């Protein structure tokens, strides 16, 4: 039925209850009645303090704080340098346009185990230089 | 203390006592060997149980016997040096 | 130059070198004294001359041994390796020149690390090191191994020739003046110019291309083009996650250059403290001196080695290379406490064998402070560990030291570098970020001192009362290397130099594997892992962050570090790629345990046993004649030593790196 | 545990008794039960020896390619050997309990598979082992061929000294520490032979003939709970336990230290 | 209670707590006057074991002695 | 409660392996780890060919052990410890051959020693007598039951220490 009358008529093996079905539904009323799943512990001592980005939050280094690590205490890290990425996207592209033009033929994916004549060899070549 | 015995295997070879740390042993004239001389233990109150004595001996098993005592450990057998009992 | 006394019949003697071993294999002592004083130049017979042979021909010897292991390194990459893979893709393709065969099904420990290529992965660095060198072909890597044996063959004939160039009139070993002048301007300076020199003309355009994304051979076959003014350090190659190798090269040439300047000032005697310096000077003319000075700065260089290889990074993608970074690290300190211990026993060797220096006439008050100063470091350190322990299991987090809780915080630990603030990220890995110090780093460091200074106090200990002490005053008569001076004045086992340095192998041992167990609990949870999307990034580390929240306490270290995190080990037997550490963790548990046997039992007892097995081969006829023996005390040290530290560093090397593989793949 | 403690103790108890009470006949006389054995002494650690060697060498051995088969990832190459001796003694014992039936036991009878077959070879290596050691120190309390006169000196003593190649751990009392480490193992072998067929008869009969097994189906995964106990999260019932398996832990190794250092 | 055990958890085994405690103070305060009386006389028996046996008695204490008829008997008997 | 179940075929806890239902699975499992771990290769690559080899050797192996009994829960090969020659996996053939080879390898050791009589022989090993030696060790059986009934196999105990003393002399 319900467990505060499971409870009021109780269990008891030597006189009525002798079905474990009985025994064992009283002993789960008891325990949902008297039982917690957990201690109740505070959530914040779960919490991480370093490499989470709210370091700040704790206060631990304030005197000369380290400025690599990020003031916002929401726990995002900003990208350092975030400005140079595209600046070294454009160096290199254009590193790789002036030695397209130097050369003067498309790029050709070196081979691993391929051998290649020396530009400067005296021989007629016979596998391309490059 | 402990007790340094000596049994009549002896050969008086003297390697007992030249290995002596403290100086227990001393050779005795004798003649129940060919060298006429067996190693004594006069001075057992500082003998302090190093059983160098046993390790220098020839003989097939030990004519010189160090028996160890705990119970009746004298400073002199400790080899105490920052405590005195004295 | 006479080289018609070097002749084989010496060879089939075996232990013409030692007078002790004259009566040949009367037992089996023999044989183990035999393997144990081989290398032992100084007791052996000859003259001081013929020590000074032995010792420069094995160091041209073991030259040799390590120029074979580089070629042989060089020509697995070459041949056995998908390097090529690996360069055109390091993050897809883990780096791998090392293949197992199928024998016994043993195949399968082989590991998909390509399409066309499997194997086992390395985590040496090599592919990253062949990188920074500017090697991007089987036939550079081909000739670098041919170098390398050539370099082998020279090394191991200039050791067969000098055994005998070198006579009793030979001095130049002596000349220290002309020793460290020769290794300081030429071997270093001219050694770190040279390598500058390399870097700028050969590996500065290949990797340069290698970063734009060109493979042309002809490109293959202008500095300071791509750096910035940026400060170096302060900005990472944005393709590569590592310190421009522009900025690498101006450091050797600045080191170089630094090291020509120090050596020509020591010249002209710009130097002037020589006084200060004179009794060492004096003391420490030795064979061991020497051996313990170089053996502690060869220590104290792996330690930060292994700091720097990680902390700062200058190889290509080695950041993200997680097994890579952690292998190198943990390699290095562990070679860095063995050599440190190396050092306590030289030391302890030179003290016995030499005059000490006067700071060993008032060493009661030097080991006493040194006691006291270790008692109150563990106490606190690992108190504070075991009083959050205990706090915790009583319900009271509030009583307990954290960052919620009590807190500790480490207000000297103060930045150095002046990063911008955020990370740095390469292809969704964190290739940099900021260590943030709290309780946790706070208690682990003291700890780290704890262990470290037990460890010196071991050392130091053997060291200073190596010569006589209270309790026996002929130690110096006993040598170095003894069990004991017998069961009197109470007991005077371990009273050794060696015995000193066969305990402080145990704590160095212990040091490390607290050391090795902090770097990566920490590097999981605070630096590695991923990032999910002015841009600001959520980072999902390898542990989650709970270094500093479980670390607190030796329940959080038991129950978060080994048993959460030996899950890949122990469960890698199915996998084909990590099977075979899964085994090592398994064998290395059993060979740990195996030294106990030695580590806790006697001599005596094993002696009795094997005369009551002789009986029934003497009974059957079976009588050897070289009489069994019982292995002497120190051997079974030794050996105990020897099993122990091996299974554990192989149980910790088995389970960081099953680990690590599984995480990253 | 008790019946452990209870059995090393009769062996130590006789090993001192041997040691101060027994009056030995002169040396070719032998007459009574500890005369005789004392002539064959040699015999009887040999044969003991052998027999140790045997079991320990072979379980290893099987448990060894179990493992490595494993690992492979090839079950169908594991080393099973059938207990057919014990098999068919516990099909007689249910014939007769069948018959006395037809004229429940629970838990008298047990599947018995290989992994049992291994897991007893392992449990004889160690009562072997014990007991060898036992009979060891029993049988050279008195003498032995290292240090003839022991008779003289007490039931423990540290050592003879580090002549005559080193006496280290030669006292009939020594004998004893050391059976000490071994029967701690045998026991806790069969406990854990016990707690693993109690907790999980299936995986147990399918998975116990190689080691992993043990190592991570019965330690590691069922380790959990305890660590478990309390965290940063909280603390539950077993957080005593987890406190003791800790502490306990901690005076293990302290234990370490008198015995290495 | 919090449990953490599985089995606990699984199948809802309970510890349950009596409303009043089996014992009252009286009964309580009788048991330790039997533990008092059991104590002194642990007491006296233990300074009877730290001093052994009185052989110097004959010399003083009172009476001659005596031995059980059933002692005697059994001493006749021998071993 | 017959003669005939004396042999360990015709017991209740053991099955022919091509008929269990669990060594079928067992097998049917590792076939399909070894082709999925093949996939993953490109298909004329050498580790495919090898991943091709594998399977080849699981299939015979199955094919081959699908005669010997194995459990009906794990359905694993079993190893017949009875004393039943003529039944597949039995112990005895390597039994017999081990103790074979093992009986020739302290023959022959035995005999080395017998022969030399001396640490210096020990020490520096007399190769050609060695394997002379060994080369003889095969009729060990013969040999050395003749020398246990003639007497020269084993020596009095009074011949050879018997141990430490365990009474006064
Ligand atoms: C540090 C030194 C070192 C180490 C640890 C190894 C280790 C290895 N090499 Mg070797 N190797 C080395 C140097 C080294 N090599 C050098 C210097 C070269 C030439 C420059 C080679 C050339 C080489 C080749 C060509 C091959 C190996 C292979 C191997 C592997 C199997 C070896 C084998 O089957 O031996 C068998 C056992 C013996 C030879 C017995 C040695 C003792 C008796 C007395 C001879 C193994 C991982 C093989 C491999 O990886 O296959 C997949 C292989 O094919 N190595
Ligand atoms: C036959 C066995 C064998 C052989 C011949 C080699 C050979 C090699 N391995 Mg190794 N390796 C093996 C087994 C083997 N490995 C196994 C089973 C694994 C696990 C999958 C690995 C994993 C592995 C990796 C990940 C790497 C190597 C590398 C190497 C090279 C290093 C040079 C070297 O060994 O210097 C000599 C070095 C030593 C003698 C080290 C001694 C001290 C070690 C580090 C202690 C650690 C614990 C130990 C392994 C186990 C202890 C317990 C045990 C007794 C039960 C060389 C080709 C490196 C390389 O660059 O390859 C090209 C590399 O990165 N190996
Ligand atoms: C650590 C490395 C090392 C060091 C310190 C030395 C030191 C020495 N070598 Mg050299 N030597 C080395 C490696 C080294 N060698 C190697 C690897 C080889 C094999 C190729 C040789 C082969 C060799 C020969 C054949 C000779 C020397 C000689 C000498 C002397 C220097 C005179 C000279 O010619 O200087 C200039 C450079 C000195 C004893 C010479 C000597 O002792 O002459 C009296 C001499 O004859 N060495
Ligand atoms: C010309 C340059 C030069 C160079 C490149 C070297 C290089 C070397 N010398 Mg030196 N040496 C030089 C000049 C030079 N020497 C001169 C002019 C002399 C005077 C004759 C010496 C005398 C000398 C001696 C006496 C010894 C060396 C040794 C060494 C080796 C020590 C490395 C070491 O321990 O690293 C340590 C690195 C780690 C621990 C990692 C190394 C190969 C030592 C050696 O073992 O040589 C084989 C050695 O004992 N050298
Ligand atoms: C040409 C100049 C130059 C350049 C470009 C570099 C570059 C480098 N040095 Mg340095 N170094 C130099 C001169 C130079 N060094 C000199 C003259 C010495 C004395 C011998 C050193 C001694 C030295 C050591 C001992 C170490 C470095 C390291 C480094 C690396 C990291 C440094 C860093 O991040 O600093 C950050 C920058 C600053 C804090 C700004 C301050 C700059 C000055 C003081 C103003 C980097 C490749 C480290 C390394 O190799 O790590 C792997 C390392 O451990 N250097
Ligand atoms: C966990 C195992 C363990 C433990 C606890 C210790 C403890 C110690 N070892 Mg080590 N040691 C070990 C294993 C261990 N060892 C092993 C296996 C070996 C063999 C290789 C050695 C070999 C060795 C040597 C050779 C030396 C040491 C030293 C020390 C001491 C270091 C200084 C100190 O006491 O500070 C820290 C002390 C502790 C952490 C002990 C626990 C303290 C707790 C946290 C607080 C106590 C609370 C409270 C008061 C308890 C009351 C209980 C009561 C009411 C019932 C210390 C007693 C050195 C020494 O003595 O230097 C002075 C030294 O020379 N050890
Ligand atoms: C895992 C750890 C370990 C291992 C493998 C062994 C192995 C052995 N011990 Mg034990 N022992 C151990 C720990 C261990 N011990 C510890 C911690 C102590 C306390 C000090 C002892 C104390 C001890 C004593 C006092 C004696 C033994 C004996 C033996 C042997 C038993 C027979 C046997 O199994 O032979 C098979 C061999 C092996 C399993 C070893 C592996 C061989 C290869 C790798 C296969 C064997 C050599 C007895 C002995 O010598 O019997 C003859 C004996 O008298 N042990
Ligand atoms: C104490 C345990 C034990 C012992 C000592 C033996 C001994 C023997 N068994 Mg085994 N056997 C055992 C338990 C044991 N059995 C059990 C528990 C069973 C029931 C499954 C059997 C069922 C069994 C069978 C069905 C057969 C044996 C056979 C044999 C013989 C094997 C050697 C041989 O072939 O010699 C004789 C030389 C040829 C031998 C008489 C076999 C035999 O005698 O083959 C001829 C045989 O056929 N045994
Ligand atoms: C001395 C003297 C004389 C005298 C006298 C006289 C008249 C003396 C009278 C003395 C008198 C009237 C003495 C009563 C004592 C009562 C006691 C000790 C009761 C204890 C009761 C106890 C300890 C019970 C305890 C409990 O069980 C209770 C009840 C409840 C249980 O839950 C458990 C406890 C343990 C709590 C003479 C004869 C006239 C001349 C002579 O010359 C000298
Ligand atoms: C059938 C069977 C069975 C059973 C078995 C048995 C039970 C056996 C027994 C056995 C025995 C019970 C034996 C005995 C023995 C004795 C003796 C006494 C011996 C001796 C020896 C010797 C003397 C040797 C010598 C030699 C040789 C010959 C060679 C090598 C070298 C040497 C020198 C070592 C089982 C179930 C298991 C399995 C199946 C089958
Ligand atoms: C076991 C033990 C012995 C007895 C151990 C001995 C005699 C060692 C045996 C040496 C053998 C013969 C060397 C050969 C190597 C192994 C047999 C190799 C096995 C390899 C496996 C993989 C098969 C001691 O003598 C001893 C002495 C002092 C302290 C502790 C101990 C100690 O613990």
């Amino acid at each position: 039925p319900s467990d505060e009358e499971i409870l009021a008529k109780g269990c008891d093996i030597r006189v009525d209850c002798t079905t474990k079905e009985q025994q064992f539904a009283w002993a789960k009323a008891y325990y949902r009645k008297y039982n917690q799943e957990t201690d109740g512990k505070d959530p914040k001592y779960s919490k991480p303090s370093t490499g989470a980005g709210v370091f700040r939050k704790f206060k631990i280094d304030w005197p000369n704080p380290d400025p690599s690590i990020p003031d916002t205490t929401d726990g995002t890290y900003p990208i350092r340098n975030e400005d140079f990425l595209p600046i070294w996207k454009q160096q290199q592209e254009d590193l790789r346009a002036k030695m397209k033009e130097y050369i003067g033929r498309e790029f050709t994916e070196i081979r691993w185990i391929g051998d290649y004549d020396n530009a400067r060899s005296p021989y007629k070549p016979h596998n391309g230089y490059y | 203390s402990h007790a340094v015995k000596i049994y009549d295997t002896c050969i008086g070879c003297t390697l007992c006592v030249r290995a002596c740390p403290t100086d227990v042993l001393e050779m005795v004239p004798a003649t129940v060997n060919a060298a006429k001389q067996v190693a004594s233990s006069p001075r057992v109150e500082d003998c302090v149980g190093c059983k160098r004595c046993e390790t220098a001996c020839p003989t097939d098993f030990l004519s010189i016997r160090v028996y160890l005592q705990e119970n009746e450990e004298t400073q002199y057998s400790l080899g105490l040096d920052l405590a005195d009992w004295s | 130059a006479i080289f018609r006394y070097v002749n084989a019949t010496l060879w089939s003697k075996a232990g013409h070198f030692n007078k002790a071993l004259s009566k040949g294999a009367k037992t089996t002592t023999w044989i183990w004294n035999l393997h144990a004083s081989a290398h032992d130049f100084d007791i052996q017979q000859g003259s001081a001359g013929l020590i000074a042979r032995k010792v420069f021909s094995s160091g041209l010897a073991h030259l040799s041994l390590v120029f074979f292991w580089l070629g042989g390194m060089h020509f697995h990459g070459a041949y056995l390796s998908n390097y090529s893979a690996w360069l055109k893709d390091p993050k897809s393709v883990a780096p791998s020149s090392h293949i197992a065969y199928s024998l016994v099904g043993q195949d399968i420990l082989n590991s998909y690390t390509s399409q066309y290529f499997s194997g086992i992965t390395i985590t040496s660095g090599f592919f990253q090191l062949y990188r920074s060198e500017g090697i991007v072909t089987q036939s550079q890597l081909k000739y670098a191994c041919a170098a390398s044996l050539i370099a082998t063959l020279i090394c191991l004939s200039g050791s067969y020739l000098h055994m005998q160039l070198m006579s009793k009139f030979t001095s130049f070993y002596k000349k220290f003046q002309s020793l460290s002048q020769s290794h300081l301007i030429i071997m270093f300076g001219f050694g770190s110019v040279s390598f500058s020199a390399h870097q700028i003309h050969e590996a500065l355009p290949i990797n340069s291309l290698l970063d734009s994304g060109i493979w042309d051979p002809q490109l293959f076959s202008a500095i300071l083009l791509g750096t910035p003014s940026a400060i170096t350090g302060k900005l990472l190659n944005p393709s590569t996650g590592s310190i421009f190798l522009s900025q690498v090269a101006a450091h050797h040439l600045a080191v170089g250059i630094v090291f020509i300047t120090l050596g020509l000032i020591k010249w002209c005697n710009l130097f002037f403290s020589r006084n200060a310096i004179l009794s060492l000077r004096l003391a420490y003319m030795d064979y061991h001196a020497q051996l313990s000075i170089n053996l502690a700065v060869w220590a104290s260089l792996s330690m930060v080695a292994a700091h720097h290889l990680t902390e700062i990074p200058v190889y290509p993608y080695e950041s993200t290379d997680y097994p890579t970074v952690l292998c190198l690290f943990v390699h290095h300190a562990c070679l860095s406490g063995f050599f440190t211990v190396a050092s306590g026993a030289h030391a302890s060797i030179f003290v016995i064998r030499q005059l000490p220096t006067s700071e060993i006439r008032h060493r009661d008050p030097i080991i006493g402070h040194l006691i006291w100063v270790c008692i109150a470091l563990g106490l606190h350190s690992f108190g504070l560990y075991c009083h959050n322990d205990t706090l915790e299991a009583l319900g009271r987090p509030e009583d307990t030291f954290c960052d919620n809780s009590i807190q500790l915080k480490p207000i000297f630990a103060k930045q150095f570098l002046g990063l911008q603030p955020g990370i740095e990220v390469l292809d969704g890995k964190i290739v940099r970020m900021t260590q943030e110090l709290g309780t946790a780093d706070f208690m682990v460091h003291h700890i780290h001192a704890f262990t470290i200074h037990v460890t010196l106090l071991i050392l130091l200990k053997g060291v200073l009362y190596a010569r006589n002490s209270r309790l026996v005053s002929d130690k110096l008569e006993l040598g170095f290397a003894y069990p004991c001076d017998g069961p009197g004045r109470g007991g005077t086992c371990q009273i050794s130099p060696w015995d000193h340095l066969f305990l402080a192998v145990f704590w160095m041992y212990n040091c490390l594997s607290v050391v090795i167990f902090h770097y990566f609990w920490k590097m999981q949870s605070d630096v590695w892992g991923s990032y999910v999307h002015h841009s600001s990034l959520t980072c999902s580390h390898y542990s989650q962050g709970d270094f500093s929240v479980n670390s607190i306490t030796i329940n959080g270290w038991l129950r978060n570090l080994l048993w959460s995190e030996a899950s890949q080990v122990i469960q890698s037997y199915a996998l084909p790629s990590i099977c075979s550490y899964g085994f090592i963790f398994l064998a290395a548990h059993f060979v740990w345990a195996f030294s106990l046997m030695f580590l806790f039992s006697g001599r005596a007892y094993w002696q009795e046993l094997i005369e009551s097995i002789l009986w029934s081969h003497h009974k059957l006829k079976i009588v050897p004649h070289i009489q069994p023996r019982a292995l002497s005390i120190s051997q079974g040290r030794a050996v105990g030593l020897t099993h122990y530290v091996l299974g554990g560093i192989g149980c910790t090397w088995a389970f960081i790196i099953s680990r690590m593989l599984v995480l990253t793949t | 545990y008790i019946a452990s403690f209870l059995a090393i103790a009769s062996h130590a108890h006789a090993a001192i008794t041997l040691v101060r009470d027994w009056v030995a006949p002169l040396e070719l006389e032998s007459s009574c039960t500890i005369a005789r054995i004392h002539t064959h002494k040699a015999a009887i650690i040999s044969h003991l020896s052998w027999v140790s060697l045997w079991l320990g060498f072979h379980t290893l051995a099987i448990y060894s390619h179990n493992d490595t088969n494993m690992a492979f990832g090839s079950p169908s190459k594991q080393i099973l050997i059938e207990p057919t001796n014990a098999q068919l003694i516990q099909e007689s014992s249910g014939k007769a309990l069948y018959s006395f039936a037809i004229n429940s036991f629970g838990s008298f009878i047990y599947p018995i598979g290989p992994g049992d077959l291994y897991v007893h070879h392992a449990i004889a290596l160690g009562l072997h082992v014990t007991v060898l050691i036992l009979l060891k120190g029993a049988l050279e309390a008195r003498g032995s061929k290292l240090m003839p006169d022991k008779m003289e000196h007490s039931f423990g003593f540290s050592c003879d000294g580090p002549g005559r190649g080193g006496t280290c751990d030669i006292s009939a009392w020594d004998c004893f520490y050391l059976a000490m480490f071994w029967m701690l193992n045998t026991n806790a072998w069969i406990d854990f032979y016990f707690h693993y067929k109690y907790l999980a008869p299936r995986q147990f009969s399918e998975s116990s003939t190689y080691l992993e097994s043990w190592f991570r189906d019965y330690l590691w995964f069922n380790s959990a709970p305890l660590i478990r106990a309390y965290s940063a999260l909280g603390t539950n019932d077993l957080s005593v336990q987890a406190w003791f398996f800790l502490l306990t832990h901690l005076a293990w190794a302290t234990g370490f230290m008198f015995l290495i250092s | 209670r919090v449990p953490g055990g599985k089995r606990t958890k699984e199948l809802g085994l309970v510890v349950p707590i009596p409303e009043e405690d089996g014992l009252t103070d009286g009964q309580i305060a009788a048991l330790f006057v039997v533990a008092l009386v059991v104590l002194i006389a642990a007491v006296d028996l233990a300074r009877s074991l730290y001093f052994g046996l009185q052989p110097n008695k004959f010399k003083t204490a009172k009476g001659k002695g005596s031995i059980t008829p059933f002692m005697k008997r059994l001493i006749e008997n021998g071993f | 409660n017959t003669p005939e179940h004396w042999t360990i075929k015709a017991s209740k806890r053991l099955e022919l392996c091509k008929d269990n239902k669990a060594y079928k699975k067992k097998f049917k499992d590792e076939l399909y780890k070894t082709e999925k771990q093949q996939k993953k290769y490109a298909t004329g690559s050498a580790v495919y060919a090898r991943f091709n080899k594998k399977i080849a050797q699981i299939k015979n192996r199955q094919e081959a052990y699908g005669d010997r009994l194995c459990g009906k829960q794990d359905g694993n090969p079993r190893v017949v410890a009875t004393g039943e020659w003529n039944v597949r996996a039995s112990v005895m053939w390597p039994a017999s051959i081990f103790l074979y080879t093992a009986g020739w390898i302290g023959w022959a050791g035995r005999s080395y020693l017998i022969r030399t009589n001396d640490e210096t022989k020990e020490l520096n090993i007399d190769v050609p007598l060695a394997l002379t030696c060994m080369a003889s060790g095969f009729s060990w059986p013969v040999a050395a039951w003749q020398e246990i009934v003639n007497g020269e196999m084993a020596v009095p105990s009074s011949q050879i220490h018997p141990g430490g003393p365990y009474t006064q002399s």
